[PDB]
């Protein structure tokens, strides 16, 4: 459900009597790619010193995302409203909350998080990898922003962040659990009150076939990535791309299932353990994505022998996928959505990245729709279109050297 | 395969060019173009 | 040297044959050396 | 594993020729071994194709190399590959001391 | 092989002699410039030849921050061979960033194994 | 090689029918009296081909002390194949003692494998 109030702001809510707590926020896109490299991080740092204000009971947190940014309160059903009006007064005076705030500890716990994405060794891998893949343009920029350039920001920095991109053009309010949406659609109209200003002109990203290698030998993995050019969220591939990412889904080596998951690459790399872990995925932004899996191994002898079969198993998605394979992916897929889901604070979150990257989003029931109209034939003109013989961004993080350079793992996309 | 057949094409390709080109540049030198002088 | 213009007619055809392969060969080796050539490293530590 | 690993003639030919992690920096020279083992092959090839037609008595060897020469349909290409190709084979070899 | 042990025994006996240094070390000095090794990054004790256990102890007992600063050097200079380019002067390394770090590690090891024949001949 | 569930299959097709079990079990006693195998210390499943999948699946998932057994009967008729020897008839396995105890395992890693390959085309 939507309304535009006064101002142009859109609230958009998703009201379910089940749900079981209730969640609203305020959302103004321009995440990190809005930014450049000297002011990076600064979106996040507006972000968290907005959500540090006094939350009246509410639970407010900061998003932080690529693309956009914003401040949810996640509160019970009836104590709904009053979480409208608090977002609504933190976001009408965002700019004196900013000018009166000491960044000094701000900026600590903004490093500290930069910091905790450069040691967790998956969230270093995706974070190189869509670094590498977008290199050039602000898209590569870190969601959080690096410990450098974070250190460097001040008010001013912040106070034109947001006079730039806290526009009612530019943001819109989302909610969901179970209350009535015009009772907190007139809380918020009253309360919210954001400068004027046009949508700020998204930046341009475009995808480029790279290899980062962040070799530590002394980790006890090997932490790698590899992915192609995905579907952003306006292609009408989205849920597609999902379903050939799920064709080779998830494994855990150590889980009781691992030896009877039904990916044929789950198969393949248990004969002889060649990986711990992986797991594919299909990130979505605005306009791009990446499309690829990440991956643990933990016997360093053989990462090439993983990546072989990984790009082997790609390779089959243009040729071989079953349509066992493919109902099975589209019904994972259907159930990964509807988990995604679940909770309100998820729930919000999807609701403002739909309504302000893509303007309209797809009720899971028209995404199942979408979904169960996809054939085997449509993954595999996908898979010729978008997975055979291209380019592929790959990161590695530790005992990489097994890992062969570019060309191996290149060649590999189109051999048979 | 297609490459025992392909083969041929720059073969003969290449067989055909230098056979057209040779008679040609040594067309005055060659026999059959001098053996009528003679017979 | 009764192979004599068998053997140049020869020559011609394989000089034809293989400078336009060792000409593809220079070519496909610096294609695919170009990402060892174009490496950029960096060393940072604390 | 892949097949060029786990069967033991095709791991071989791995460890020599797909796998060997040979250094990053070696120049041209490098490769003059290679070109010594195809010279190998082409004096044996040649060669073997010379004996086939090279009779072994004295009063033979030059009337046979001749006939080589002269009378095999490709035994002018035969012989002079057999010996310029011993000539390069040792360019190639003094190269590589 | 020299052992650096006998390198080092040649270059005092050199060193405390003044009309011998005076001589030799400016060539000393012109003789390492010309060398060609500082234009691709390499310090000297990156040529030393690592195939033998007396040397590759020494490097396995290098500091941490050296090892990494020698694994970089040793990278960039193999990169700059497989680019056939070298480093401008402004980016070579100087005469005075040559300090040869990793002797006193090699003496102590042949100083080791030196003792150990010793004794094993005692 | 045959399956060891196509094997069970054709012995219970045949032990069923009452006429061919009673002229093939006569005769499969003779013929695994006659086999020789029993005068060497091993059971018939010390036979089998170890050098497969299944069977070594099988094999790594026996009982401890079925294990040992094995073990050594297998050390056992190595030894009299080595030094040209048979045991003495109250020495050798005897036909009760011979009692099939590998086909459990080598059936249920059949099942397995037949599972994964019907689903995997499923
Ligand atoms: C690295 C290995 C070899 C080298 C360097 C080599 C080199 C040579 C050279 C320089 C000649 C002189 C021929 C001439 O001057 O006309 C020759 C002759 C000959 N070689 Fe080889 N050769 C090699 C291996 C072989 C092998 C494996 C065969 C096997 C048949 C062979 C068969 C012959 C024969 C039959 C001749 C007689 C030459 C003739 O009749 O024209 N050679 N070889």
């Amino acid at each position: 459900k939507y309304t535009t109030l006064s101002n142009g702001v859109t609230v958009a809510t998703e009201t379910n009597p089940a749900a079981k707590t209730s969640s609203v926020g305020l959302f103004f896109g321009a995440g990190s790619r809005s930014e450049h490299s000297h002011s990076n991080g600064i979106s996040a740092l507006t972000t968290n010193v907005l959500a540090s204000q006094s939350a009246k009971g509410s639970l407010l947190t900061a998003k932080n995302d690529r693309e956009f940014n914003g401040i949810i309160a996640q509160t019970t059903n009836d104590n709904i409203t009053e979480a409208g009006k608090l977002i609504a007064s933190i976001a009408s005076n965002a700019v004196d909350i900013v000018e009166k705030t000491d960044l000094t500890k701000h900026k600590q716990y903004l490093s500290a998080q930069a910091s905790a994405v450069e040691a967790d060794p998956k969230s270093k891998v995706l974070s190189h990898l869509y670094s590498s893949a977008f290199q050039g343009y602000s898209l590569a920029l870190p969601t959080l922003g690096t410990t450098e350039s974070v250190e460097n920001l001040e008010n001013q920095d912040s106070l034109r962040h947001l006079a730039k991109h806290l526009v009612n053009n530019n943001t819109v309010i989302a909610a969901s659990g179970n209350f009535d949406h015009d009772k907190l659609a007139d809380a918020i109209e009253a309360n919210l009150k954001i400068a004027e200003g046009v949508k700020p002109e998204i930046k341009p990203a475009s995808f480029l076939g790279s290899e980062v290698r962040m070799r530590d030998d002394t980790l006890p993995k090997a932490y790698i990535s590899i992915a192609v050019h995905g579907e952003g969220l306006n292609s009408p591939n989205y849920y597609l791309a999902k379903v050939a990412a799920a064709i080779y889904g998830d494994f855990y080596l150590h889980s009781t299932i691992a030896k009877f998951t039904s990916p044929k690459l789950a198969s393949i790399v248990q004969e002889y353990n060649i990986v711990e872990s992986y797991n594919h995925y299909s990130k979505s932004f605005s306009d791009t994505g990446i499309w690829g899996y990440y991956a643990e191994i933990a016997d360093k002898f053989t990462v090439d022998d993983f990546t072989h079969f990984s790009l082997k198993e790609w390779n089959r998605l243009s040729i071989s996928i079953s349509e066992a394979e493919v109902a099975r992916a589209k019904a994972q897929v259907k159930t990964a959505l509807a988990k995604e889901l679940a909770n309100s604070f998820a729930v919000t979150s999807d609701i403002a990245e739909k309504v302000l990257l893509v303007g309209h989003r797809q009720s899971l029931r028209e995404a199942f729709e979408k979904i169960d109209a996809i054939k085997v034939n449509d993954v595999k003109e996908w898979g010729k279109s978008k997975v055979w013989d291209r380019d592929i961004v790959i990161s590695g993080t530790g005992l990489i050297e097994d890992l062969l350079d570019y060309n191996r793992n290149r060649n590999e996309m189109a051999m048979m | 395969a297609t490459i025992f057949g392909g083969a041929f094409a720059f073969q003969g390709f290449f067989d055909v060019a230098v056979n057209k080109w040779w008679e040609e540049h040594n067309k005055a030198k060659l026999w059959k173009n001098v053996k009528g002088k003679f017979l | 040297e009764p192979e004599h213009d068998d053997r140049k007619k020869w020559g011609l055809k394989a000089l034809v044959v293989l400078s336009s392969l060792y000409l593809l060969s220079i070519w496909v080796k610096r294609f695919k050396w170009t990402p060892i050539k174009n490496r950029k490293f960096r060393f940072d530590p604390p | 594993m892949p097949t060029r690993k786990s069967n033991t003639y095709l791991s071989l030919v791995n460890s020599y020729l797909i796998d060997s992690p040979q250094p990053s920096s070696i120049n041209y020279w490098w490769n003059l071994g290679s070109l010594l083992g195809l010279c190998l092959v082409i004096q044996i090839a040649s060669g073997v194709f010379l004996a086939m037609h090279y009779s072994s008595n004295i009063e033979l060897a030059f009337d046979s190399v001749e006939h080589i020469m002269r009378d095999v349909n490709a035994g002018w290409l035969i012989r002079y590959i057999h010996a310029n190709g011993a000539s390069f084979f040792f360019i190639c070899m003094y190269l590589h001391i | 092989v020299q052992s650096m042990t006998s390198v080092v025994k040649a270059a005092n006996f050199i060193l405390a002699r003044p009309t011998l240094s005076k001589i030799i070390t400016p060539l000393a000095q012109k003789f390492t410039a010309y060398a060609g090794y500082r234009e691709m990054g390499l310090k000297f004790n990156d040529l030393l030849l690592e195939e033998t256990p007396i040397m590759q102890t020494a490097i396995k007992r290098l500091p941490s921050e050296l090892n990494y600063s020698r694994n970089f050097r040793i990278l960039t200079a193999h990169q700059l061979a497989l680019s056939h380019q070298l480093l401008p002067a402004e980016k070579a390394v100087k005469p005075e960033e040559d300090d040869n770090y990793l002797i006193p590690y090699i003496l102590e090891a042949e100083k080791e194994a030196f003792e150990k024949a010793e004794l094993d001949n005692i």
